[PDB]
């Protein structure tokens, strides 16, 4: 349930009465043991310390390990004064190098003193920086060591690695390189870890060439690269969006470098496989790599392994991969690794891709129970869950029910715009993926409104207005810059609207001006927009987009190829319409020419039929003439309708809006039939029989055969009827099998899979005559209307006629006005924090806590308020259900007083003010 | 206009159409419309827009145009050289700023 | 009672109270037509004709 | 692997046969060094534009 922990505490006390604030169960067992009245099946608390040891063992099986890392590098980076002193010394070393010189090194003010070396460093194995000969280099090393003592380091091989890495993580490539060169020149040798701290700058920046140059430099200096250098090279290729290169480095490190992988190697490999789109098999390769790490290598998966695996498993909307993600989260919480914001984010990512808003709301409600605050990205993926739920509405069942999906779309819009109003009320900094998720929501709502309800133009207009409001004003409101996904959603919107020039304009403005690399989805949109358009050369431009996908490294999936073939075969109809419209316009121009030249007036005179009569041949003999048909027949009327009506070229003067002939819509069809003298019985598509809605008839046609038979009969021989002899081909077996199929359908009716059928004449004539009298006096069509006629005798009129459904109003109970009953129908309560709900409900001292908010904090506060005795609690459960069949009556009988006092003391306090 | 990503040549034909009717003040608005659309400026665009600043006497408009040619390093046409020498005589803006 | 989640419950309560008032009116007018309109068929000719 | 790459004759399944190699390594470099193939304008832009 999506209840707040304040509402959960209120429901807890409503369920348990005053016993929740009394003694616990263990105290009741202690009192029953001390008084002597304890039954035999109860476990006696005979020893306190041994039961404490038992509980500590059972809780130590779930106790989390300490994963906090006391990083010296982060502690140096948080020290601003030491970082400024290191930047000063690095700038002094970079602008002017010191002099490796003997005495009178005090000649410059750059390296002041603070209070035989070349062979001394070679004889006694002492580095050159550790020997003080009163030099500029000695004073520089003294100032550097004096600064490094203030940040906690030691001025050794390991301290300068921390110095170079902490400089490299904040930019400062040349400064850290100058400190590295001064360290390597002064005896402190260039180890592989100092090269790793150098490569951290290129890995954070994402520069592949600098990292490879540092690898070749440390290879040229005679230092074998260890596993940390290959780890930073893998992180450099990961930060530069080259994901299979990480697997290539892992393969070559195992093959050629002969270095066994650590757990960080598996972590970086799973992080690269989570975003790898080079091949199709990234998810089974990640599954097999996790299995090989756990079972073969013998490593135990920690939180980075579980996070990198669940982030990759949350992207697949298959239910087995979602089940794997749920089982991995459950094994994580079972092995003593508590859930954090990344774990709940991965669970929301796994639940959003299938369109499950209930699971996302359950995760958002569970996240605020343990005190974990919701970030912005949880709300972004909740909006994306609303997007995928609008995607996966089964619209065919709504077409069977004749229900518009419009209020569901309006609810999905209103919930996410309530979230957007929530994130500006908490003072949060607005992020780009939140506005991108809102734009995706509005563009997807516009696409679904164009697909499902095409005749509702005002709905599509309002959706396009909201989409253009988000695209034009909202990105510039929060000073945000548009990215590849924001262009992707709007390009998909413009591609569904067949606005090809605007989509290509935004495409080349994204590519040329903003230098953004388009994703695979927005390439698929430009492919399918040109494929679906029936104009000439759309295939030739879709192949240009395919070439641009091929030569830029964009993945070409086989599903893309099959969809290209399917979309081209589907848009063949539009291509043939746009090809036939040109011949239609040619024939229209030729008809308008030849009706003014007057050749049809000369061609209307049948001089050949007058000279060569129907009874006289070319030579003069008498030939056989067929007899004239009756003019009351259908064929004679069809020939008269062919001859007397208007021409095919006078129906429409202009053609359609986009290359197609007119007559596709029903207004043009009805106008053309009015010009042909035909009043159509089917004006709109509501008066269309729609044989795809049939359920019993195709079931009969599939198994047994055609139940009609004489539906398609030309002259009386194309009818499918059973034989007259009998046996297995006779009427009895066929009627028995039809009755068995109708019995299967009626069993589906009884189990609630099918709607209740209306009252038939055969069903009414076999009923009890009193039921027939009630049906003929009430006018009931369904037996549910007859049940409403009998169970509500005061609803009918004075002539026994049945009243409509809108004239009845049931009694609304006050127990729907509860807090937990109000949070279940709010549709914004999982997206609200504890403080917002406590402000909305009470906003007094009773809901104020004085910072962690949970259910048990409210229970511990209200227990102390009860024993003081500032809180009065009624004894007994005021919320009763599950025990007796009449429990809501006992629930309402226990809540009349509090609800009436809540509704009557506020006018009493109002009239106490003496207005 | 709104659907197609038009070129500087497509903007140039609108500049030549405005200047044919004496719309030299309106021809500078086409250059501001080309700058707002993100279409860059070519040397034939500077040739006709500096001629539009002659009749309109828009010396402040040609101040931004002449500074943009030096930053983009375009070759100046013979019709654009005489347009800059006429406006530097009237307004005396090149002599007080030392830009030649 | 002054909460922004309780408007539809107030609309349904207004519908229920108006249905109860219309049902009480229908019941009392039907009672008046059951106890006293039976004498309309047996009424005198003078009171009907005037 | 994916199972449909093991039984069906579609040509990008040939991408599934070879080992994973870097996209900067398979594509030719630029003037500065290794470069992603989607960062050069002439590759990502189609020829009709």
């Amino acid at each position: 349930k999506a209840l707040s922990p304040y509402a959960q505490a209120l429901r807890h006390v409503a369920l348990r009465g005053a016993t929740a604030f009394g003694p616990g169960a263990k105290e009741m067992e202690l009192d029953m043991l001390r008084k002597g009245t304890l039954p035999a099946d109860y476990r006696p608390p005979v020893q306190g310390r041994w039961d404490d040891t038992i509980e500590r063992w059972a809780y130590a099986w779930q106790f989390p390990a300490e994963e906090e890392q006391d990083d010296i590098t982060k502690s140096v980076e948080r020290n601003a004064s030491g970082m400024q002193a290191l930047l000063e010394i690095g700038n002094k070393l970079l602008r002017s190098p010191p002099s490796p010189e003997p005495l009178s090194g005090k000649a410059s003010k750059l390296y002041p003193p603070v209070g035989r070396a070349e062979e001394l460093s070679a004889k006694y194995n002492v580095p050159m920086a550790y020997i003080d000969d009163s030099s500029e280099a000695s004073n520089a090393s003294k100032s550097l060591a004096l600064v490094m003592e203030d940040v906690g380091l030691e001025f050794t091989e390991d301290g300068l690695t921390v110095v170079i890495s902490a400089l490299s993580r904040q930019g400062y490539g040349t400064i850290g390189r100058a400190i590295f060169d001064f360290a390597s020149a002064m005896g402190l040798g260039p180890s592989a870890e100092m090269y790793r701290a150098l490569m951290k700058y290129a890995s954070r920046r994402g520069d592949v060439n600098e990292s490879m140059a540092l690898i070749e430099e440390m290879k040229g200096n005679g230092i074998t690269p260890r596993i940390g250098n290959w780890h930073e090279l893998m992180y450099t290729f990961y930060k530069a969006k080259d994901y299979p290169a990480v697997s290539q480095i892992v393969d070559n490190m195992k093959m050629y470098a002969n270095i066994e992988p650590n757990e960080v190697t598996f972590v970086l490999q799973l992080k690269a496989l989570a975003k790898d789109n080079s091949q199709l098999n990234s998810l089974p390769e990640a599954i097999q790599l996790f299995d090989q790490m756990e079972n073969v290598y013998g490593f135990i998966a920690s939180r980075p392994h579980y996070d990198a695996m669940m982030f990759h498993l949350s992207q697949s909307p298959r239910p087995e991969m979602r089940l794997r993600c749920e089982e991995l989260a459950h094994k994580m919480e079972l092995m003593g690794i508590v859930w954090n914001a990344n774990t709940y984010l991965n669970l929301i990512r796994s639940a959003q891709v299938v369109g499950d808003v209930a699971a996302v709301e359950k995760y958002l409600s569970r996240m605020r129970e343990e005190g974990i605050p919701a970030s912005i990205g949880h709300l972004t993926w909740a909006v994306q869950a609303h997007v995928q739920s609008m995607i996966r509405i089964d619209y065919d069942a709504l077409k069977e029910k004749d229900e518009s999906p419009l209020p569901t779309w309006l609810e999905h819009l209103e919930t996410c715009f309530g979230i957007y109003e929530l994130v500006v009320r908490r003072g949060w900094v607005m992020q780009l993926p939140f506005v991108n998720a809102l734009l995706r929501l509005t563009c997807q709502a516009t696409i679904l409104s164009m697909e499902r309800t095409p005749d509702e133009a005002e709905t599509i207009g309002r959706f396009e207005e909201q989409a253009n409001k988000i695209w034009n004003h909202t990105f510039d409101e929060w000073q945000l810059q548009k990215d590849v996904y924001s262009y992707e959603c709007y390009i998909a919107l413009l591609a569904h609207q067949q606005r090809i020039d605007e989509a290509e304009k935004l495409f080349q403005e994204m590519i040329l001006k903003k230098d953004l690399s388009p994703s695979r989805r927005t390439y698929h949109c430009m492919i399918f927009m040109h494929l679906s358009s029936g104009e000439e050369g759309g295939t030739a431009r879709a192949l240009r987009y395919l070439e641009a996908m091929e030569r830029a490294g964009i993945q070409v999936r086989p599903s893309l190829l099959k969809k290209i073939v399917r979309v081209n075969n589907a848009a063949g109809y539009k291509r043939d319409m746009k090809r036939r419209a040109r011949r239609i316009m040619q024939a229209r121009e030729e008809y308008l020419a030849r009706k003014e030249e007057g050749v049809s007036f000369g061609e209307g005179g049948k001089e050949g039929a007058s000279n060569q009569r129907a009874d006289v041949d070319a030579e003069g003999n008498s030939i056989l003439e067929p007899l004239a048909v009756s003019p009351t027949s259908t064929l004679a009327w069809w020939e008269k309708w062919k001859r007397e009506t208007v021409s095919k070229h006078e129906l429409f003067t202009e053609e359609g809006a986009d290359g197609t002939p007119k007559g596709e819509t029903f207004e043009e069809k009805n106008e053309a039939l009015r010009m042909m003298g035909i009043t159509s019985s089917f004006q709109t598509k509501d008066l269309v029989p729609q044989p795809d809605r049939q359920k019993l008839l195709p079931l009969i046609r599939r198994e047994e055969g055609e139940i009609a038979g004489s539906l398609w009969a030309m002259d009386g021989g194309e009818l499918s009827y059973p034989k007259d002899g009998g046996g297995p081909q006779g009427w009895g077996v066929r009627l028995w099998r039809e009755r068995q199929l109708v019995k299967r359908e009626y069993q589906k009716v009884l189990d609630g899979y099918r709607p209740v059928p209306q009252l038939s004449t055969l069903g009414n004539s076999v009923r009890t005559a009193g039921d027939q009298l009630d049906i003929e006096r009430s006018g009931a069509q369904t037996p549910g209307e007859l049940s409403d006629y009998r169970n509500f005798p005061d609803n009918r009129f004075d002539g026994g006629q049945l009243k409509p459904e809108s004239e009845a109003a049931p009694a609304v109970p006050f127990s729907a006005e509860l807090v937990w009953q109000g949070e279940a129908n709010d549709k914004l309560s999982p997206y609200k924090s504890d403080e917002e709900i406590a402000l909305e409900n009470d906003n007094t001292f009773f809901s104020s806590l004085s910072t962690r908010r949970s259910k048990f904090d409210y229970l511990e506060k209200w227990r102390d308020m009860y024993r003081h005795g500032t809180l009065e609690v009624p004894e007994g459960p005021t919320l009763n259900f599950g025990r007796t069949p009449d429990d809501h009556k006992e629930t309402m009988a226990a809540l009349v007083r509090g609800w009436y006092q809540r509704n009557r003391k506020e006018p009493a306090s109002e009239e106490e003010l003496k207005r | 206009s709104g659907k197609l990503k038009l070129d500087s040549i497509c903007y140039l034909a609108l500049i030549k159409a405005k200047m044919s009717r004496g719309g030299y003040a309106e021809a500078l608005a086409v250059g501001r419309e080309q700058d707002a659309d993100g279409v860059p400026f070519l040397p034939h665009t500077y040739t006709h827009l500096l001629e539009a600043a002659e009749v309109a006497d828009d010396g402040e408009m040609a101040l931004e145009l002449a500074r943009r040619m030096s930053s983009e390093q375009w070759p100046v046409s013979d019709r654009g050289r005489e347009a800059l020498k006429k406006l530097s005589t009237r307004h005396h803006w090149e002599e007080v700023a030392e830009y030649k | 009672p002054k909460d922004k989640r309780l408007e539809s419950l107030h609309e349904k309560r207004l519908r229920y109270l108006a249905h109860m008032q219309m049902e009480r009116q229908i019941r009392c007018v039907r009672e008046n037509a059951k106890l006293f309109d039976g004498v309309e068929n047996m009424p005198e000719a003078a009171q009907c004709r005037e | 692997k994916v199972p449909h790459s093991l039984i069906y004759n579609i040509y990008p399944y040939l991408e599934e046969i070879r080992r994973r190699k870097g996209m900067m390594a398979m594509h030719p470099p630029g003037k500065d060094g290794l470069l992603m193939p989607d960062r050069v304008v002439d590759n990502r832009l189609p020829d009709h534009l």
